[PDB]
């Protein structure tokens, strides 16, 4: 079999600028396919046969390579051409590469929601913490009640990067049942990112 | 000085004008007659690139068998689109002939005369002829009958075999008879024989060439994994009539690796079948039951067609299976040697 | 101009198995291999074999083989014969055979090679789970107090996906965040939509969230107010 080793896993640059993304084959001497794959739509043909470009693709796209080691190259970058791209040869297919927007660092702002008394009528905690428009998407959120950490009870979405001032917005939930969630008092949640000189906490006290 | 060109062929042929066998009446109306002292030159200090996967010749081959088929044999019904014909459609005799191709004036044909030639890339020792030699339009899936053998080794050809969607001609370089008989006096069964310790050989020479070119990996048969039955049983017609043989016992792994019992006859189950799946594409056939009598045609094997299994594998075996289906590989695997230049 | 049109997506339970249909037009369906390939969540691309509609060969991939089955039906309108539908019917799915699927086929070109997949339909989702269907509970994130604020809707525990979410029935979106769902070890779907809105407003403005889950028939109008 061909196993198909893309890299970067992604890419930040700003439109205008040239990517470059690599493709290397554990066999030498095939022919090199491409695709391209924009959220949440259908995969499109860019390149096969190494060079060639596929119907209604523009010229800016340019692929290349030989023997292993294989290459798209992206230029004057337009606004659409932010997605994630695969290599192809026969059956055989790379993990994919991100390219993605590329802007100034910006701090999340970060809130933290407590459960609401309907919710724990019910039997379960969730409490929520929103990390919104902040750049890169990279981000360490920990919870941390009565200031032990929380591990294996919360669970992180993030949204697509934004079309327009190309930032992110993660959410993390903390789930709890109701009797956990009345032994304790203090809720946190700390957020480290690169935007902010040192972490940042937002807590409140249970019933307060 | 010569270029690489297509061109529009000729055919020759020694069909008898006198015949009512429906090859020698194509022939008769589309081909002229053939050259008693052909030239054929070695052109020395030459070598020259082919692609048996790539060749014009191949295409003009395909028009004409069609051409030949759709004149001559026409079914009772005729099923096409969602749409109904209804012709006569005679019993007829049936039995192809040798057909050349040839170039017109202008052009000329390079023909690779090194013996393992695989079908592409340069070719060291070369020659020139007016035409190829005389081909048989045999329509057959799974096995290639009455065609010409390999040289010196048995030869592999694809036009890629890492491509698991291309393929395979194995062009043997020692026939295999296959006997196939519906007796006089259920007037629909037939059965194929083999001779078991013949076949088994070449199969075993077989599975070593493919070693060759796949890493020494295990070399397995496995069945055909779906499709019509023209396609998953060894398909032929047969004195006009359509035969189907169940080509199991053929690819029996159990022989090849090294037992013993696998020596003697093998006799494949068949069907003659008068409701068929068209090789040109145009859809079903009905054709009228068979003839009566002991319909008999013993062929060679020449040729094995065969696809290989792909996918997220990295096994200790490859896997092959009777198959391909493309009539035009039939024609491939006789005009490999074979391109068409022009002179000037 | 080639069209290859798949059937919905479905809900598959585990030990089912699913038919996909895909219809392709605009040329000789008997001219081209249809393929299938398969994309799954967190692991990429997987081919899953081809199909030649003339006889119906077919090649299924070594570790799909037993499980997989290719099948093809042409045309029969005596106007238009040239179109046909291919199916691949996959059986004994598990939850890890939840992925979108996909019909191809190749590009007509002199170069073009089989697995170049210049044509694509439209995906087929895929979903295998042992979930019953279920409506979400709504609950509010509350905004805790110029400076601007957040608050949300939490929408959760409903299965299939997808729910969709609206503030004051579509007359709020800006600064509106509506994150993927998220696949909870019950089984059962969750997510939340915020937006961020001026302090000032907290008082002056009413935010209600609009949250809709057709496959259980279940529409919530949520009120969110400050804590
Ligand atoms: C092998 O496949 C590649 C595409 O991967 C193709 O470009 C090449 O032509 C094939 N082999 C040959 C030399 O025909
Ligand atoms: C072609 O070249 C070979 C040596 O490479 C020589 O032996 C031969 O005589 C040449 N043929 C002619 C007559 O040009
Ligand atoms: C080429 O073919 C001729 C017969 O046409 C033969 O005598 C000669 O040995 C062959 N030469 C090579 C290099 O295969
Ligand atoms: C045939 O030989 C050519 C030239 O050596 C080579 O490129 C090609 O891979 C060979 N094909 C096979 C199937 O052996
Ligand atoms: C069958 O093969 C033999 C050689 O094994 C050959 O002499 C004979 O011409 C072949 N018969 C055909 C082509 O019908
Ligand atoms: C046929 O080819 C095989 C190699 O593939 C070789 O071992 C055998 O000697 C050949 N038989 C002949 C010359 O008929
Ligand atoms: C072919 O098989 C039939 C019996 O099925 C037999 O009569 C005939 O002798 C065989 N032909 C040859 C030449 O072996
Ligand atoms: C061929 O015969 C075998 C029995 O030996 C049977 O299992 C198989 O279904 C047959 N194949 C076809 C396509 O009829
Ligand atoms: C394979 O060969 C063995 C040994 O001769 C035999 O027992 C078995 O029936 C064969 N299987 C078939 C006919 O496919
Ligand atoms: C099979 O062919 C071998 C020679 O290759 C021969 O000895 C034997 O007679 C044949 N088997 C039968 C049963 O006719
Ligand atoms: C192979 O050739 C012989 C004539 O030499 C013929 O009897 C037989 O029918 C041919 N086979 C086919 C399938 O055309």
């Amino acid at each position: 079999e061909i196993v198909l080793t893309q890299s970067p896993g992604i890419l930040s640059l700003s439109p205008g600028e040239t990517a470059t993304l690599f493709c290397k084959a554990s066999q030498g001497g095939n022919a090199m396919t491409w695709y391209q794959k924009r959220r949440g739509q259908v995969p499109r043909l860019l390149i096969y046969d190494t060079s060639r470009r596929a119907s209604g693709v523009p010229d800016r796209f340019v692929g290349s390579g030989s023997g292993t080691d294989f290459f798209l190259t992206i230029n004057k970058l337009d606004r659409e051409d932010f997605a994630v791209y695969y290599c192809q040869q026969f059956e055989f297919f790379g993990l994919g590469s991100e390219l993605e927007v590329h802007r100034t660092v910006a701090a999340p702002s970060v809130f933290i929601f407590p459960p609401s008394d309907e919710q724990l009528k019910s039997g379960t905690a969730s409490v929520v913490c929103l990390l919104n428009n902040f750049y890169p998407r990279e981000a360490k959120v920990q919870w941390k009640v009565d200031n032990a950490l929380q591990s294996g009870n919360s669970q992180e979405s993030v949204t697509e990067q934004d079309s327009k001032d190309s930032t992110y917005s993660l959410s993390s939930t903390l789930t709890l049942s109701k009797a956990d969630y009345e032994k304790h008092k203090v809720y946190a949640c700390e957020v480290t990112h690169q935007g902010l000189s040192s972490p940042v906490t937002k807590s409140f006290n249970r019933g307060e | 000085v010569w270029k690489d060109a297509d061109t529009t062929l000729f055919c020759a042929s020694d069909a008898k004008a006198h015949e009512t066998e429906v090859h020698n009446v194509w022939a008769t109306h589309a081909c002229v007659p053939t050259d008693p002292n052909p030239q054929e030159i070695h052109l020395e200090n030459v070598t020259e690139n082919f692609n048996m996967w790539k060749n014009n010749m191949v295409e003009q081959m395909q028009e004409d068998v069609i051409s030949l088929w759709d004149q001559s044999l026409q079914p009772c019904v005729k099923l096409t689109g969602g749409s109904v014909i209804k012709q006569a459609c005679p019993k007829i005799s049936f039995d192809p002939i040798p057909i050349h191709y040839c170039t017109p004036a202008g052009y000329v044909i390079l023909k690779c005369n090194d013996k393992n030639f695989n079908g592409t890339g340069p070719c060291k020792n070369v020659s020139s002829v007016q035409c190829t030699h005389g081909i048989k339009p045999v329509v057959s899936t799974q096995l290639l009958l009455n065609g010409s053998l390999a040289e010196e080794e048995i030869i592999i050809r694809s036009e890629n075999l890492t491509n698991n969607a291309k393929t395979i001609i194995v062009h043997l370089n020692k026939s295999v008879e296959i006997n196939c008989t519906r007796p006089s006096n259920d007037i629909r069964k037939a059965y194929c024989e083999i001779n078991g310790t013949k076949w088994n050989k070449v199969l075993k020479q077989v599975t070593e060439k493919l070693k060759e070119h796949f890493n020494n990996k295990t070399i397995i048969f496995q069945p055909p994994s779906g499709g019509d039955l023209e396609i998953t049983m060894h398909h032929f017609n047969c004195r006009g009539e359509f035969f189907y043989c169940n080509t199991t016992q053929l690819f029996n792994n159990t022989c090849i690796g090294n037992m013993k019992g696998c020596n003697g006859t093998i006799t494949l189950p068949c069907k003659i079948k008068q409701i068929i799946n068209m090789w040109q594409g145009t859809g079903q056939a009905m054709y009228a039951p068979p003839i009566d009598g002991k319909i008999n045609c013993v062929s060679n094997i020449t040729g094995i067609l065969l696809t290989r299994d792909g996918g997220a594998n990295n096994t200790s075996n490859e896997t092959f299976r009777p198959g391909g289906g493309n009539i035009k590989d039939n024609w491939r695997s006789e005009l490999y040697k074979y391109k068409v230049v022009q002179i000037e | 101009q080639v069209q290859l049109v798949q059937s919905g997506a479905v809900i598959k339970t585990p030990g089912s198995s699913v038919k996909i249909s895909c219809r392709a037009s605009g040329y000789n369906f008997r001219d081209y291999s249809i393929h299938w390939v398969r994309l799954i969540p967190d692991k990429g691309f997987e081919w899953i074999g081809w199909i030649k509609p003339l006889w119906g060969a077919v090649s299924y991939a070594r570790q799909l083989q037993g499980r997989v089955s290719m099948t093809r039906q042409l045309s029969q309108d005596p106007d238009d014969p040239d179109w046909g539908v291919a199916y691949m019917e996959f059986s004994g799915l598990t939850p890890a055979d939840t992925a979108e699927y996909f019909c191809v086929r190749r590009g007509s070109c002199d170069y073009c090679g089989d697995f170049p997949w210049q044509y694509w339909c439209q995906g087929t989702v895929v979903v295998v789970s042992s979930a019953s269907t279920k409506g979400p509970s709504v609950f509010p994130l509350a905004p805790s107090s110029g400076g601007t604020a957040a608050l949300g809707c939490l929408v959760k525990d409903y299965f299939p996906e997808p729910v969709t979410v609206s503030w004051n029935s579509g007359a709020l979106t800006s600064g509106v965040h509506t994150f993927p769902a998220v696949l909870q070890s019950s089984g059962l779907y969750s997510l939340s939509s915020v937006v961020t809105v001026p302090s000032s407003s907290l008082g002056t403005q009413t935010y209600i969230c609009n949250v809709n889950h057709k496959p259980s028939n279940t529409k919530v109008d949520k009120k969110v107010e400050p804590k």
